[PDB]
């Protein structure tokens, strides 16, 4: 069924550099829009960025102008470029699928809930 | 001929040969007694007519009248994927309806219990109306068209029309039209009815999107001998006036010589899908892009053709400006989003302007040594020489044809809902039951029968030399719990998505 | 930001015993509402999206009600394998969405 | 040599009422971009055009177009008690001469139920009146319709605009102006004219 | 008239027989305005689509001074005498030498199913000097583009998937192409205008005072010619920005982009050049031309980038103002209100107009060094296709005719290898061309 | 990309000789085509010598259509939209032409 | 016919008729000279042949030949999707090849400048073996076909052939082909080459999914 | 996912193979089979499918 599985992660020293990606499978990964989120250990949920299908990009105002988010849909893949990682970054990143998707000839309504997500990956920045 | 022999067959294919495609749909109606056969003078003051834009004056009539003015009548949506992957274009050629196995029920009502039997010698009227004589009302995009699925069994509409009004009052040019003085043949269950149109000559509709871009058509290698003003001053300073030129070349494309210019405009309001982003208060009419006639504003809709939104801009959309399909389901009234189908005419953005954006901008002064180079933006703009355009999409649930509307002059009769103008468009077909008196009291009374229409469609191939592999209209590939274009459980028919027409590319 | 508080930070509570969870919002985000809960060590799933409706393949004693600023999530004949924690969120303001602190089931 | 037959007839229906009164269309509109009262109600709800709204519904084709002309009553009193004629005229300017608008493109005198008024240089004074092509154009004395001068957002409200002068635009249809008056003009030679129609009615030709 | 031009070309190896993807980001320009996405080829193609081409200046003065009209009628293309040369670089210096088994591929895209880059105005055409000796230009086309990157929607052309004729040195080729239909290009001035070819309304008051309104009329006569009921109007307008050719009358800033009158697609501004055809300006100043609206010629030897005003040539379009408005001046004047008892009348200046019912206007010039013809873009719809730098507009112009020389492999290994061969015999080609045009005249 | 036919070997007998990497078999393929280049003495020692050719070859293929009478639409092959940075099945910025994925030939279905 | 006059012309391109696809391919190649003009016996042993189920014996040969058996040599992306969205079916029916506008060039080498010019007396020797006597290696799936965007220029491969083996040494049933035995057509700069082929009867290849 | 895989060699030992005249010669691709069940896109057959090289594909490993 509907797989996401993300890679990347792992220690990185504070003004460091990551990329993180997330390869999707069971679904047709060009249709739909792509949710980073993050759990910080011992912390709530907190929301990372966005991209749509036709490439609409959000991110959260903490972590704007540092990390970026592009997909490539030839290998299925969202990728989320962080740059100028702190230790505020250190977290679980999911990978979460928004399921909203009308067709080629109209507008899609973006739900901006997540029915399908990743198993996650450790960032630790020390 | 006679009451046990059927008057005709079921007809439901289509046959793909060579450049031409010829569709076939047969449905089955059912036809009531409308306004008890009376005509009946309306208008708005009847319903309250609070508003001035909103002020008619018009009949309702006893006739119904047959609907094939949609395109999933004549196509599956195999049938249209067929057509819309492998054909740069199409237009209809010939017209063949037929009318047949008409069944008259009469109803009785004895205390509770309603009791349905056959009159054999009642009779259906019908009649098309070929010299274009009554108002043509085919062409305002309504309900009560043959459905799309073949096994569904539909109501016939209510014919009726508007004619001149100041307020809800009539005027002394207004026209009443008796539809009763018109001959008609008469139907008893052993007669049929047909008749063949055949389509006057149109355009192509061009079911491909451009590969290029109007402002991109020049050879990137080289430059042109053509010059342009690069520099106006040399430097900060005083007295630094200068003219410098330059040529036109591939590092700086936007300043080039060019012998076509984009088509017009008329600036729509963007609305975004994500509510939040849209602003805190009620724009929906007082925002709107709107025209005015005889002091009555009309809405500008869908309007000029024009693309919905610019490259990576997916959740904007005009207000106004593109088609907007309900789903299976879907209320009348205050639906949510989710509810409706918006369809995007992204595709046209090569040729057109964007639909909520500015055409351009022009100078509104004369610059002097005390006074700056002033400009302004083009909200609106009409046709100049040499502007080149692309027509609105046609849908599976879109329109086909319109009649053009009959007048001094036109320009670019081409529709605006999208399809194919025509001066004499496939004519009007009106039916009634003939009223049997029981003089206001009458037999309670309907009618059902079968419809067939087919269509010859001529087919415009693909030509082209491109290499890469093109962009096509294909289903889902995954597991889901219903079958795209089909039904459910409880044997409902839905028709997921719009679908437009334009996959392959031409260059421009 | 809109903020949100689910009320009853940490709940106790036995099998077959009726849950309640309810968040508050500072503005009204309409009917859009979306519950989650997370397993330790597991990531999260959608039960209940847009208020009151509720996501295919979870069982059906979940549910939600509210509107504007009041949320509720009532689990019904709680078993054995739905103590989490649960997450509230809304996809009215965007961007950003918003999570709630979250409330754990012991 | 061939030209087009002179209509002389009055449209019996009106550009906007083309359409079916007892139906609704397929097609939806915008009904509701807030769910009311104050903050943060925003909300996009649709409805299907039908009967009861005939303004929102969509149409196949729009009015002609226009070059807008002020309006002078025939009562005096009305009037604005200032030198007008030359300072409140539609004008074109040729080669840094203006020449007034006259008769202009073919525009409907007035509105429905206002006689008294009539366009400053829309006319022929031998003072005729055109309203009996208010059906597919424009009245002379208003605007072309409203269009969109912004991009709204939360922070910013929809603003609108007026359409003074409006080209032709695809999809439109007019009626030319009636004959009473001249006949024919010459049409002159250029590379290029549209609608020749001439101005001050009758046929163009050209020879 | 029938012209006939023979020229001697010389063609080089592009990209080394390669195929290249280039955009704005393969030269760097970051952009929007400019940013782009296309091919490069290894083809070279011809181009005749100058007047100067087909003229000599004393042919040019005998057509403008006897004729009204002129119109291109039929063609016939040839190619011949083809010398293909090697070259072979020992050590410091370089040997010609001829190669006989060599081949040049040639091919016309008569149906149009290549990008269309002749109606651009380009460099490369064959030159106004009989006995010059022109380098061939390269083919390259643009597609879709968002930013630096393709679309789906992108089409890649192999012209090698075309069929062509090969030639050696002993072969020719040749075809012939008939102009479609189109109008004669106007080639005089209008010696009158549109004004100077029933009453109004005089006096809205009677005198100095309250209550003084009124309704006067007189009749339209030769004594004021301005108030006159007239049957046809002036073409259409899309204001340019006006510059003097004196300097110090211009303003002491950089308006130069930011002052210009331009059209947007699809989020990116395009210039717009030249526009509609107007007047460059009024009768008596002949200082002022339009920003962008008039063409602009290079002086033999003119340098590329940042040249003075005294090394270019501007055209100026002043002979059509009889039926054409002023490109720096407004169209007219409406009415934005409803006068009153309270309210004064209201007016506004009209910057652009678009058609009326009722307009009559003049295309642009054609020049001794302009361009002949464009294509019509293949579209639902145009408006008086005829191109706005001038000329004749077509909807099946003389087709592109595309040539290159064959890859000639030097040695490859002696055990195979299934690479593709990049290393290859140093070649040119040059020959003569000559085409012939028929011109019919009014 | 991959191979079109196949020889079936010379036997007493076969199954099914449809051959296994895809692909027609056939008793008589198409026949090799063999080339060299002439030896040029200058006997051991030679010319060192090269040639090369144009080469043009064409096939004539047979088509079976399509009859469905399927209500819904096909799965069919199709380019992403979305944008990238070079176009699929086309040379990149060295020059260097690609082929992004295989593709098979099996889309449009049929009753079993 | 001459030096200066051309053989033939390129032709690329299909041609979609009815129920029919023509493809058309021109390519550029380029031929060595393979072996020194020399047969050579080759074996595993040669190449140390470590492994038995590895051990072959067969020879090498100076001639190259053709290949043309891939599918994008005969379709371009676009064409190959314009086949496979409409049709249940297809099949190959005849086939036309042709070869020409040959050019031979010799090679020197003069301390370390090569130098090459054309030989222009110089022949190439082109056979098909249309009675199939010898070993046919075009069905395993070999590289070394025409390349698939045409303006691609390719290398021949070299034709070689296996034969009967124990361990790296023949058997007495081994045989050895000499294509020097063959008569084949000589051709010089102004000759050309061609032939035509008829595809046997084949059923057409289902390019469809079963519903069911 | 490698991970789900053996920690061992298995690419000749675990091959499906036929053997002629004492030589082992791999199975491949082999009779025509479906490559995985439905749901399951991660497995492929050992020997059973065609695989080709990318544009710049090595050789070896
Ligand atoms: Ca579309």
């Amino acid at each position: 069924e509907v797989q996401l599985v993300e890679s990347g992660g792992g220690l990185v020293q504070p003004g460091g550099s990551l990329r993180l990606s997330c390869a999707a499978s069971g679904f047709t990964f060009s249709n739909y829009g792509m949710n980073w989120v993050r759990q910080a250990p011992g912390k709530g949920l907190e929301w990372v960025s966005y991209i749509s299908s036709g490439g609409t990009i959000y991110y959260a105002d903490s972590v704007k102008g540092r990390f970026t988010i592009s997909r490539d849909n030839a290998k299925n893949s969202v990728y989320l470029q962080m740059n100028s990682l702190r230790a505020e970054d250190t977290a679980v990143y999911y990978c979460a699928r928004d399921p909203a998707y009308c067709g080629d000839d109209c507008y899609t309504i973006p739900a901006h809930y997540f029915d399908y997500w990743g198993q996650g990956t450790p960032v630790t920045v020390s | 001929d006679g009451v046990g022999s059927s008057s005709g067959n079921w007809h439901c294919d289509s046959q793909w040969l060579g450049d031409r495609v010829i569709t076939t749909s047969t449905r089955t109606w059912a036809l009531p007694t409308y306004n008890n056969h009376l005509y009946k003078q309306i208008s708005n003051s009847t319903s309250g007519g609070s508003s001035n834009d909103n002020a008619y004056f018009g009949y309702s009539t006893p006739w119904g009248y047959f609907d094939f003015n949609r395109f999933h009548c004549h196509f599956s949506p195999r049938d249209w994927q067929r057509l819309i992957n492998n054909n740069w274009g199409f237009r209809p050629k010939r017209l063949n309806f037929k009318l047949f196995n008409i069944q008259v029920k009469e109803v009785t009502d004895n205390n509770g219990v309603k009791t349905i039997a056959n009159n054999l010698t009642s009779t259906v009227q019908v009649f098309t109306d070929s010299d274009y004589q009554l108002p043509y009302v085919l062409g305002s995009a309504h309900e009560g068209c043959l459905p799309p699925f073949p096994a569904d069994v539909f109501m016939i509409p209510q014919y009726g029309y508007l004619t001149l009004n100041d307020g809800s009052q009539a005027v002394g040019r207004s026209s009443f039209y008796c539809l009763e003085y018109f001959p008609s043949q008469m139907l008893r269950t052993g007669n049929n009815f047909q008749f063949s149109y055949e389509f006057e000559n149109v355009p192509f509709h061009s079911s491909y999107a451009h590969s290029q871009s109007l402002d991109r058509l020049m050879n990137p290698l080289i430059d042109q001998y053509l010059y342009y003003l690069s520099k106006t001053i040399n430097g900060s300073g005083q007295n630094q006036q200068t003219l410098k030129f330059s040529v036109a070349g591939p590092s700086n494309m936007a300043v080039q010589g060019r012998n076509y210019i984009p088509g017009p405009s008329y600036r729509q309001q963007r609305v975004s899908t994500t509510v939040t982003q849209n602003n805190n208060s009620e724009f929906a009419w007082p925002g709107a892009s709107s025209w005015a006639l005889n002091g009555r504003n009309s809405l500008m809709n869908p309007g000029p053709a024009m693309a919905s939104h610019k490259e990576g801009e997916d959740r904007f959309f005009p207000l106004s400006g593109s088609l907007i399909f309900g789903k299976q389901g879907t209320g009348r009234d205050n639906v949510d989003a989710d509810k409706v189908m918006i369809t995007n005419e992204e595709e046209i953005k090569t040729t057109n302007p964007v639909a909520t954006e500015s055409y351009g901008q022009v100078a509104t002064n004369h610059q002097s040594a005390q006074a700056q180079a002033q400009t302004g933006w083009v909200q609106n703009q009409g046709i100049l020489p040499g502007m080149v355009w692309q027509d609105r999409d046609v849908y599976l649930q879109g329109p086909i044809w319109a009649k053009i509307p009959h007048t001094d002059g036109n320009f670019h009769p081409s529709p605006l809902m999208g399809g194919f103008g025509m001066k004499h468009p496939p004519p009007q077909i009106l039916i009634k039951n003939t009223p049997v008196p029981a003089l206001n009291s009458f037999i309670t009374q309907y009618s059902t029968g079968q419809v067939s229409v087919e269509i010859e469609w001529e087919l415009q191939k693909e030509n082209s030399k491109r290499w890469n592999p093109e962009i096509q209209y294909t289903s889902n590939y995954y597991k889901s719990n219903n079958v795209e274009f089909a039904v459910n459980t409880e044997g409902v028919y839905s028709e997921p998505r719009p679908i437009g027409t334009r996959y392959l590319t031409r260059n421009l | 930001d809109i903020q949100m508080t689910q009320s009853p930070s940490s709940l106790s509570a036995s099998v077959g015993d009726r849950v309640t969870i309810t968040c508050r919002t500072s503005q009204s985000i309409s009917r859009y509402l979306n519950w989650y809960q997370q397993k330790p060590g597991k990531a999260p799933k959608l039960l209940i999206y847009a208020a009151s409706s509720l996501q295919s393949g979870v069982p059906s004693r979940f549910t939600g009600s509210g509107s504007g600023t009041d949320f509720t999530l009532t689990i019904s004949s709680l078993q054995p394998e739905d103590f989490a924690t649960y997450y509230c969120q809304q996809s009215y303001s965007i961007p950003p969405v918003t999570f709630g602190q979250g409330t754990r089931v012991d």
